[PDB]
Order: C-alpha cells, then structure tokens, then sequence
C-alpha cells in the first residue's frame, strides 16, 4: 500500500517540476509564481521549506540538482528565456538568517531566444556540464571549467533540432564504448511532422553532436523523456511521455570499420506502449537501477511500470492523490 | 568461549557503550550501562541494566538479557559517550553539540542537564562540525571535533571555559587525559599530540608519529597506573604503544586487526590486560601478565635460535618496574591474544570494561555483555 | 510477461491534491518525494500559499521495523553461511544440510513473531501494526514450511502425510487453547467445548491426547463407559506411519482398511447411538465428509481440512495427487460467498509443485523481497531451477537477490548486508554494487571509511575516487582545508588538490599563518600530485627551516621556489616579503648571484603588474601598500648586495 503524503508547498501558483537531490534527503520545487523552493527531509520523515526565493521573471519550468561531487548546485529554467545556476553556501550565517539567504545565484545563461523548456546536468564523468533546451529548437550545452568558480559557464555546443524542444535527457551510460548521447523531445502540435524524438551522439572526430536517430513512430507531442540508468546492459532504454507511455530499446549496431566518421546506427525496438492513462502523459522517471519506470498524466495518477524476466512490461502499481 | 557473552538485539546500530562507574568502596559489580546509537532515523541514548535474578545454581549457563531501563532522543549520531559520574552521561554529537544527560533512577528517565549547541563549528562559515570525541574528569569535560578544535567545559558552567581554536588543521578522532591538566589527541594524519590545558597558546606541547607513511589514528587510551604509557589504534588496524617521555616514536607496533581500530582500553584495575575492537567485527583481549611470575632466581639452561629485528636501545636504563607493554625482550614478552567474540559480526564500534564485566556495541544492531571476563 | 491486466495498486496520499494543485514528484533511491505545485500563474497573487507539506512515500516500511532488522541480520548470516558451504557436501548429506538451513530461516521468523507478540501486549497504539506484521510473518512461515516439505525434503508417499500433520499442528493452535480452557474448568467433562477438544485432537491425528480426554468421560459417566472403551480401543488401534519402520505402504494400507472396517462395523451396529458426540467422532474416523464439514469451525482453515481428509481417506497419498485433493478441499471448504485469499493461491501453487507461481504470488502480496529472495536462493541450491536466463541476462535467483539487496541499500544501517548479497550475484552483482556504492549518503567520516574499505577489498578504484572526491568537497564546504586536502590526495585528483592548495595560499595571504600545519608537514611523496601542492609543501618546509634557524638552507629553498616558476604569480609578493627578514640579517645569507636572481624576480613581477592593469582601476587604495612593500624590498636587496660583494670579495684573497 503506497501512502500518499501531502506537502504544503506554499507556492502561489502551479508547480511545474519537482527534483530530488542525489541522496533523496532534499527536494527542489519550481512554479509559475517565478520561485524555486528547497525542502529538507527531517529524521521524523517530515518535509520543511528551508529556502524560498524568486529566481526568474516568468514561469519556472524545470529545476535540477547537480551531482554532489560539484557541491550543492541547482539549475532552473524559465519562460523568461534564461537558465540560472545557484550554489548553496554551507557556512555559519550567524543564527538570525535561517529564512532565505544561503542560495547564491552564480550565473544566468541568456543565449536562448525563446522559453527554456528543460535543463539537465550531464553525468558527472563528463564534468560540470549543463544542457538547456529551448522552444527555439536549439539545445545548448554549457560547461563550468572551474567547480570553485560557478560564475563562469562556457557555451561548448549548440545543437539545432529544427523542432520546438520540450524536454531533454542525457544518456547516463559511463561505458567508454558509447559516445555521449542526448535525446531531445518536441511538443510541436503539427501532425505533418513525424519523428518528435531525436537522438544526438557526440562525434569525437568532428567535436560536435550529430543526429544519430529519429524515432519516426513518435508523431504525437512529447512532454518528457528519460534514458534509463545503464548498469551493464549492452543496449540503451528510453522512456517517452506523449499521448501514451512509450519504452524504446536502442541496441548499437557494430560500427563496420568502413564508415570513418559516422554516427552510431541503432537497432530500435518499441518494447512497450501503454495507453492506460487514457490521457496525455506529462512526466517519466526511472528508478536508480533503470528497471522501474514511473509516469504521471492528466488522469491524476502516477503509474509504475516494470518488465518481467521475459521483457514483458506491465503496470505494477497505480498511485492516486486523495 | 562464545558462551561468555549474552547477546541482545536492539534494532538499531550501537555507536558507543559505557559502564556506569561503581563506587571503589562498594563490592558491587557494575550492573548498569549506557548506549548511544548512530545512522538511525531517530538516534538515542539508552540506559540498560544487566539482569541479576539470583541464580543460586553454580551450574546454569548465564542467559541474563540486558533490559532497557529508559531512553532519550539524541539530535544526530552519538559520536562519543562517557559517564561524568553515577547520574550524568556526556555525549558528543555529529551536530557539533556537547550534551550532559541526567539519569533519574527513581522514575527511570533521562533529562537534558546541560547543552553546548555550538561546541564544534568551522571558523568563517559558522557551519556545525561533528564533535568526534569527549573525555571526562569530573567536573571537567574536554571535547574535540572535525573542526580541529579543543573545547574545555565544566559541567555546571553554561559557557565554554576555554577553546583552543585552530589546534589542528585536520580532524581530531580521539582525546584522553594524560594528567588533570594535560590531554592527548589523535588525528586524521597519524599524529598523537600532547596539550597543556593551562598553556595560553594554541600549539601542542609535543607531537608523536610513526616513521614513514602516516595513517589516521582513531583511538587513544592511557595506562591507568603509568601515565607515560599510551595505547593508540588507527585506520590500518595497528596497535601502537608509546612512552610519551621517551622519544617521538612508538615503542611497539603490533598487528591487531584487519581493518580500522575503533577503540582501545586498558583494564582500569588490572592494566596487564588491554582490549581492542574493530571494523573487522572482532573484539580482542591482550594479556601481558605472562611476565608477572616473580623472577625466581634459579638455574641455567642453554639454547640458541636467531630471528632478526632491528632495535637500537642504549644499554643503561635501571630495572625500575618494567611496564609489560614496554618490554622489548622477545624471550619475555609473551602477549596472549584472544578474540572474545565469535567470527562474523559487523563492526564492533565500542567496548567498555569494568571489574569482571565487558560490554560492546555493534553495527549488527546488537549489544554483547559478559560478567565473567577472566573465568 | 504479458503486461499485467491488473489495475496498478492505487496508493491514496492523504491531503495531497486538495484544491486543484498539481503534484510534483522526485524519485529518491527507494523513496518518492511528493509536493504540491501551482502549475499555472494566471494572476499576481504575492500571497500564493507556500507548499506547506512535502510528503515522503516509502515503498518498504518493513525495512524500518526494529524487529525485522533482526530478521535481516540473522537471515544474512544464514545466507552467507549457505553460500560458503556450497562446495563441501554431496548427495544425502547436502539434502539434510539444506533442510537444516530451511529450519534456521523458520526459527528466525518464529523468534521475530514471538518478540512482536510480546511488544504488541505492551503498547496499544503500535499493537495493530505488530498484529498485521505477525499475520504476514505467519503466512511466510506457513508457506515456507510447506515448501520445505514439498521441495527441499521432497517428502515421498508415507512420510509426506506425517510432515503435513506436523505442519498443520505448528500453524493451527486453536484446539490446544480450547482444551486448555476445558481443562481449567472444575468439571472438564461438563464443559461446553469438551467434545470440541476431543474432536479437534482426532482431526489433528492426536489420538493419544483424544484418549486422555475420553478417559475423563469414562470416569465421570458410568453409562458412557462401555462406549468410551470401544472408542478408546478404536483410537488406540489406529494405524500410524512411522519415519523409520520396515512396514511397506501396502502392509500399512491393509491394516488401515481393516481398522476402518472395525470402525464402520461399530457404527452400523449402533454402538454409539446413545451419544451423538461419540458417533460424530466415529464418523470422523471413517472420513465422513459431511461430519468433517460440520466441524469446519474446529479446523478454521481449508488446509487443516485437507490434512484431516488425507488422514482418514488417503493416508498413502502421493505428491502428484496433492493438488487434486487441495483444490477439492478448498472448493468444499469455501462452498459459500467467501473468495479465496492470496495465501490460498500461494498454498495451491505449492501443492501443484509450481515454484514459479509461488514466487510470483508472494512477489505481488509482499512489500519486501525477503521471502522470495531467500526461498529462491535455497531452492536454487536444491537444483530445482533450470539455468534459463531471463530475457534480461540474469537468472530468477540473481534478479530477486539484486532487488532484495537494492532494498537493503536504501536503509542507513542495512546497506552493508546488501554488499555481500551482491557478491553472490555472478552476472550483474558487481555493476549493481558499483552503482549503489556511489549513491550511499556519506554523513560521517566513519561511514565513508567503512564504504572505502568495502570498495578497496573489491578493487573498486573508481568508486574509491568518487567517495574521496565527495568527502573532499564536503570538507571544503565545511571550511576544513586540511581534511579536504587529505581526501583530495587519496582521490589522486591533481586538479582538486590544486584548487585546495590555492585556498591555503589565499588564507596565508589574508591571515599570515596556516590553519592545518601538521598535515602539510606530512605530505611526503603526495606533494608531487600537483605543482601547486609541491609549492605549498616546499613553502611550508621553508617556514620550518626558518623556525629551526637554518637560514642558509631556507634562503636557498625560497630562491629555488621562485626560479622554478612553481609559485603562482599572485603569491610572488608574499615570497619576496618572506625573504626580507633573511635579507636584513647581520650575516650575509644570500650571495651576490642569489641577490641578482631575487632582483630579477621582483622586476619580472613589476612588469607583469604593468601588463595586467587596464587603465581604469589605478584608483583603489591597494596600490599604495604594494608600492611601499616594493620600495622596502628594493632597499633590502641593495643592502644585501652591497654586503655580499664585500664578504665574497674578502674571501677571494
């Protein structure tokens, strides 16, 4: 029996995203009220708002934690066309300012021409990198060259998707046999545009991200995308939130030694398609092992999906808020 | 030997175990001890009684399970614990707090008697730093922490009596009294440091260390009758014996454990015995009493065998009461070494020894108690 | 797997979604964080109610039970003991060992239930939670004991029914409670439940205890005494199978048939027609299904009814026939508006010998992988699983052990047990262990040192580096520069060691002293990890030599640090200022040549300051203090040079 717990988020408007820290002891929430809030889990399992500040001049669409090796770093993105990076200064602020002051805005990334719809830190083995996607159809990848100086972020890569970008996912695979990959989703409502999920692979020879694949079977608007954590699989798994939940496996085809600079070709299979929300699916998230998928939709439910030992995916749980 | 310990599962990890001090004028055995927890959702200090139900049967195996008398919630992990006296328990917290609890025997309750909420913190950030070790010499209390600070308190004083700021640039792991006004500390860079608490400066009086590679030292204890003899344990599981009057190097270095040594204690009333516990899940008894057979001056008997170890000792120190722990003679120092616990516990985080009684606490969420240590 | 056509179990969260608020969620390592969000600002209300609550949904409440914590530690010791012993025993000795291991698991379950029972009597508010946990553990021990009999002991025809009678007796205690209450009465034979106690002992195969109760009735009732003697003789003569007899199943069946014909003859002769209860007991001995069903309330469970039917109709039952009798007993026992419980499906699957269905049903009903992980591990040691890899490259045993071990890693004290479970997972265990080790919340140096020892023992060099880097960053945030440096050196992170070294140099420029002297003095060969750490350690060696009055060696070392260009350009003033006391000594310490090198280093710095200064920052007060320091340096250098030339010129004669 899953126990739902209400948290009085005290946001003045709609909450767009919730992100846990790497240890699952802190969470960040972001809202149309232009604010980010941080919440800490006490030993009794209660949640307490430990920081609340205005971050942006428009609705905050996403919030993400960096890996704890880079310290206590948050990124937020917004309708105001910016992404902001925040660092928590852990220090003795004398016992009178426990309300709001330990999060410092280190930078504002302003290169995007329209709404920045999603923001994701890269896997830690790539360094302190931040991807942003914008409705202008561009993914921008920034790097902080010095973790001690989070005020400086260099634009390393610009990826033209040629579609309005809605969501991004880094492939978390630490395998040196796999070039760094990014999946990009599009919320474009045009029925004439097939392939609203695009996969980009970093090509070492060109020092650029090149389009490896396009999921032509995904013609519906994409609201969220997530690569599953790769704990020793010879293939990738991608979840896609659209009118339904889709799960794709992507097996890299062995590079025939004859294409001296090609992107990796993938053998792609749809291993699951679930219409059980009977409505649009807004979010998809993998467990840390990449074995259980959570999805949320307009049906007001969170659904849990898991493969059995025959690779048959099933709904294993439904959580409903009261 | 496994039949010597009563084991009590308590459903939380035990970081610290200490016996309640008995009166030296009482023939009373210690029957009460305290425990601290760590790595739980709600950490606590507990007081326990060993069961004495009157087995007038010389032939029934001891199955007296320890009984919890009372408990109190502890903010953060109990990083160290000592009795200040029969009624008062002092704790160091992972929050940097030092707390005195009072036990009320009449109603079996604990209460906060006093607290220093910012005993340990990092200078400049005012962020809390763990209080890693504490030592009591009633009414005096000393604490050390990850902030490299030494704090001196008196149990009845609301204010810190003295802080040694920047005493160490590294984490201090352990502290003990050498004398009423002198302490020893151990740290994460493999140093034992001597401090005079009356000295107005922040520099140690002496610094001791091993030669070559330095490993963290986690624990320190002082021989009860021989104030110059000190034992330390470290990250490499090694037992080091020091004479703090004679050089800056250990006198002996003994393989004791296969992992981190958490505690070392001399037996308070029988210091030819020493006890150590480790991350490897072992609890060792060291016996140096084999050389206490008074030299019965009689008779002669030849035989040779060579094994090389280098020690340069100059040949003129008077035969004044050789501490068994400082004996360098490979023909006379037969240390008997006994593992007291059965093979396969998780980490043995703490031990305490009083009279015939030993208690230890483990990461196996268990307390082990014996009342017949030497039987 | 066909995707389960089972609606996902809805977990209602009290108070979440009251007021058309959107739910935000974040996955933790085994917990779901939930919070309310305002996903659509249409309207400038600066008074938008703060999300007042953050909910933590935990999938495994049982992992946090203090009593089940003992279950996990004792079961881990049994598990690791089993894995170490897997190489040593063959044939019949191995089977007896696996039955003993099964009994050790059941003994831990029973001890946990007894402790929960004692705790439930003491504490009214937690009693209901202990009662539900005792019910789950009772269902686990019931089903485990059945699996022990059917799969591990693989009980043949004959011994099978003896073990099923013992199984019912160990799990159905109601008859003993009824008989204890009857026996506490001043007049046991006049007690309402007296014949229920007699009948209940007969249903359980406890003929000797039924006879002891009948002996009381024969003493009290002079009229019933003749019938009691006939019934006592029937119960005494009842053929029982013995686990060491030379008797064949065929010789047993013939004696059993002859005894049954003796019971039937006594019933047909109307021997019991004056006592309805003795007649009912005689009909029970004949296996009369109507009378057995009339006594449903004494058996309480369909599987006790099954074993009673097997005792009185089919005492030589084969394993292959059990499912048919189990199904028929369930259908007859449930023949009203009662649906089968999830436990009934588990027990039926066990009687069908479908181990996969037993595991599947327990994986649906149980919050915790403990039962399925340990039962599957023990049955794999019985060679009952074929080596079929699932479509995901692990076998069923490894899959269940991985998920169970992952469950243990969520808990702050149990993650150490999960390590050893991953070591006995041959295909994926090592990769799971790497992934989970990096996710451990490192709240204390003691916990980090334990995790490091575990990683070092398993040659996990990347995880050792990751843990050390995390501890180095946490120590740096806590302003403990020495601890941060020590952890960075252990990580072998030259870039992070440089960043920490620059902070030590900055703190020295601000305070005039180092905070953590003893660590820098003991760097040894680790000083070579970076040029900046090399500079920091050698610059500390200079201060040590200066404090030891070794002024010539200190001067030569200080000069070497400037000429080797290992000093950062920002720190060159400080180095030159630390040369001032040596330049002003009465004795010439720096030679004329060394003084010219110091003059060159001063001018190289003055040139670099002229190049870095864009014209607009000439006007803040730091420029005058630096100029006075430079004039003092020029004067000290000129005075040392004049003395050095006089002393060197006076030694060349």
């Amino acid at each position: 029996m899953f126990v739902a717990r209400s948290i009085a988020a005290d946001h003045k408007d709609l909450i767009h995203d919730v992100s846990f820290d790497f240890h699952g002891r802190r969470m960040a929430t972001c809202s149309s009220d232009q604010s980010v809030k941080v919440w800490d889990k006490s030993e009794n399992g209660n949640w307490h708002c430990t920081a609340s500040w205005k971050t942006h001049s428009g609705s905050v669409w996403r919030v993400t934690w960096a890996h704890p090796e880079f310290g206590q770093v948050l990124a937020s993105c917004s309708f105001d066309r910016t992404a902001a990076v925040w660092e928590e200064i852990v220090g003795e602020s004398n016992d009178k300012l426990r309300g709001q002051s330990h999060w410092v805005k280190r930078t504002t990334l302003v290169d995007s021409r329209t709404s920045v719809t999603d923001v994701k830190f890269a896997p830690k083995h790539m360094g302190l990198m931040l991807a942003t996607c914008s409705a202008d159809g561009v993914v921008r990848i920034y790097e902080a060259p010095d973790v001690m100086n989070l005020s400086q972020w260099s634009l390393q890569h610009e990826i033209s998707c040629k579609l309005s970008c809605s969501c991004i996912s880094w492939n978390p695979s630490s395998s040196r046999a796999h070039s760094p990959m990014i999946a990009v989703g599009s919320d474009d409502s045009s029925p004439n545009i097939m392939g609203k999920v695009q996969i980009y692979e970093y090509n070492e020879n060109t020092r650029k991200y090149a389009k490896a694949e396009t999921l032509m079977s995904v013609s519906d608007p994409v609201h969220d995308i997530a690569f599953a954590p790769n704990l020793g699989r010879s293939f990738h798994i991608l979840a896609v939130a659209t009118k339904d939940v889709r799960i794709f496996t992507m097996k890299p085809l062995r590079k025939e030694l004859s294409s001296s600079g090609g992107v990796t070709k993938f053998e792609i299979h749809t291993v699951a398609q679930f219409d059980n929300h009977n409505s649009q699916v807004w979010r998809v998230s993998w467990n840390i092992t990449g074995t259980v998928l959570a999805s949320s939709g307009d049906d007001g439910t969170v659904r849990l999906w898991k493969a059995n030992y025959m690779d048959n995916w099933k709904c294993i749980g439904v959580l409903k808020g009261d | 030997m496994a039949d010597k310990f009563a084991a009590k599962f308590v459903s939380h990890k035990i970081s610290r175990t200490r016996w309640r001090p008995v009166s030296a004028s009482s023939l009373q055995q210690p029957d009460v001890f305290a425990t601290g927890s760590w790595d739980n959702e709600e950490n606590k200090v507990c007081v326990w009684a060993t069961s004495d139900f009157g087995a007038t049967s010389l032939d029934e195996e001891y199955q007296g399970d320890p009984k919890q008398l009372c408990d109190i919630k502890h903010p953060g992990d109990v990083m160290d614990m000592q009795f200040l006296d029969k009624e008062r328990i002092v704790t160091g917290s992972s929050t940097g707090t030092v707390t005195i609890f009072r036990h009320h025997e009449n109603n079996q309750t604990l209460s906060v008697n006093q607290r220093w909420e910012q005993a340990h913190y990092h200078v400049g950030s005012n962020m809390r730093a763990p209080c890693t070790a504490i030592v009591c010499s009633s009414p005096e209390i000393v604490s050390v922490g990850e902030d490299g600070r030494i704090n001196c308190f008196r149990a009845e004083s609301r204010d810190v009596l003295r802080t040694i700021d920047d005493a160490d640039s590294s984490t201090m792991h352990g502290v003990t009294f050498l004398r009423t006004t002198e302490i020893l500390t151990v740290n994460s860079v493999g140093q034992l440091k001597l401090w005079d608490l009356r000295k107005q400066g922040n520099d140690p009086t002496q610094i001791f260390s091993v030669t070559g590679e330095r490993v963290p030292l986690h624990c320190v204890d002082r021989h009860p009758n021989q104030q110059h003899v000190v034992a330390t344990g470290g990250q490499d599981g090694m037992l080091c014996i020091w004479d703090v009057r004679h050089g800056k190097m250990p006198m002996s270095l003994l393989n004791a454990h296969e992992a981190e040594m958490w505690e070392v204690h001399f037996h308070p009333s029988n210091p030819d015995h020493l006890f150590t516990c480790s991350e490897d899940g072992s609890l060792w008894h060291w016996d140096a009493s084999a050389d206490s057979e008074k030299p019965t001056f009689l008779l002669g008997g030849r035989s040779t065998f060579n094994i090389s170890r280098s020690s340069i000792a100059p040949p003129n120190a008077n035969q004044s009461l050789a501490c068994a722990w400082l004996s360098t003679d490979p023909t006379k120092g037969q240390l008997e070494i006994t593992n007291l616990l059965p093979s396969s516990t998780l980490s043995v985080n703490s031990l305490d020894v009083l009279g015939q009684n030993l208690v230890c606490g483990t990461d196996a969420e268990a307390i082990y108690v014996t009342r017949r240590l030497f039987s | 797997m066909e995707e389960l056509d089972v609606d996902p179990a809805e977990t209602p969260i009290p108070g979440l979604g009251q007021q058309n608020r959107h739910i935000g969620f974040s996955w933790g390592p085994g917990d779901l964080l939930l919070y309310e969000t305002l996903y659509q600002k249409q309207g400038n209300s600066e008074t938008a109610a703060r999300c007042p609550f953050m909910y933590l949904v935990r999938s495994d409440e049982d992992i946090y039970s203090p009593v089940l914590r003992k279950l996990f530690n004792e079961s881990h010791s049994i598990f690791v003991g089993l894995q170490k012993s897997a190489e040593e025993a063959s044939g019949k000795s191995r089977k007896a060992q696996l039955v003993q291991v099964s009994r050790n698991y059941r003994s831990v379950l029973r001890a946990c239930m007894e402790e929960m029972h004692t705790l439930s009597e003491s504490t009214r508010e937690t009693a209901q939670k202990y009662i539900s946990q005792i019910s789950i553990l009772s269902a686990m021990e019931l089903s485990w004991n059945l699996c022990e009999i059917l799969f591990i002991e693989s009980a043949p025809a004959g011994p099978l029914l003896i073990l099923l009678l013992e199984w019912v007796r160990l799990h159905v205690c109601e008859v003993d409670n009824i008989v204890q209450d009857v026996l506490r009465s001043e007049k046991p034979t006049e007690h309402e439940k007296f014949w229920d106690g007699v009948t209940g002992y007969v249903l359980q195969g406890r003929m000797n205890e039924a006879r002891q109760l009948l002996a009381k009735e024969a003493s009290t009732s002079a009229s019933a005494r003749s019938m009691c003697r006939v019934l006592d003789d029937l119960l005494k003569k009842m053929p029982m199978l013995h686990t060491g007899g030379t008797q064949t199943l065929t010789e047993f069946e013939l004696k059993w048939q002859h005894w049954r014909e003796e019971c039937e003859r006594h019933l047909q002769n109307g021997t019991f027609s004056s006592n309805v209860h003795m007649e009912a007991v005689c009909r029970v001995l004949l296996g009369d299904e109507e009378v057995l069903l009339e006594k449903r309330d004494l058996m309480t469970t369909w599987y006790h009814f099954l074993v009673s039917r097997l005792l009185f109709k089919h005492p030589t039952v084969k394993p292959t026939e059990l499912h048919f009798y189990a199904q028929s007993s369930l259908d007859m026992f449930l023949a009203g508006d009662s649906c089968p419980e999830p436990l009934d499906n588990i027990l039926l699957a066990a009687f069908e010998f479908d181990i996969h269905q037993v595991i599947k049903e327990f994986s649906i009903v149980s919050s915790n992988w403990w039962f399925v992980a340990h039962l599957t591990d023990l049955l794999d040691h019985c060679q009952l699983f074929q080596a079929h890899n699932l479509y995901f490259g692990a076998n069923m045993r490894e899959f269940l052990l991985l998920d169970y071990a992952s469950g243990l890693f969520s808990h702050h004290s149990l993650w150490q047990l999960g390590v050893d479970y991953f070591d006995y997972c041959p295909n994926l265990g090592r990769e799971y262990l790497k992934l989970h080790m990096e996710r451990i919340p490192l709240s204390t140096e003691k916990k980090a040192l334990k995790a490091l020892r575990i990683c070092e023992q398993r040659q996990m060099t990347e995880q050792v580096r990751s843990i050390c880097k995390t501890m180095a960053m946490q120590s740096l945030c806590n302003r403990r520069l020495g601890s941060a440096l020590s952890w960075s050196i252990r990580a072998k992170d030259a870039a992070f060691a440089t960043l920490i070294s620059d902070r030590f140099l900055k703190e020295y420029c601000e305070r005039g002293n180092f905070t953590d002297l003893d660590l820098i003095d003991n760097l040894g060969s680790a000083m070579l990890l970076s040029d900046r750490l090399t500079f920091l350690g050698k610059y500390r060696e200079f201060h040590r030599m200066y404090s030891q009055e070794q002024f010539s060696e200190a001067a030569s070392l200080l000069l070497s640090l400037m000429t080797a260009r290992i000093a950062p350009c920002s720190f060159w003033l400080t180095l030159l200022l630390d040369a001032l006391p040596l330049l002003e000594q009465k004795q010439v310490i720096f030679s004329a040549e060394q003084t010219y090198e110091l003059m060159r280093c001063l001018e190289d710095r003055m040139a670099a300051k002229l190049e870095s200064t864009s014209p607009d920052e000439i006007q803040k007060q730091d420029s005058s203090i630096d100029n006075t320091k430079v004039e003092m340096l020029r004067l000290a250098l000129a005075r040392n040079l004049a003395r050095a030339i006089v002393t060197e010129g006076a030694l060349q004669e």
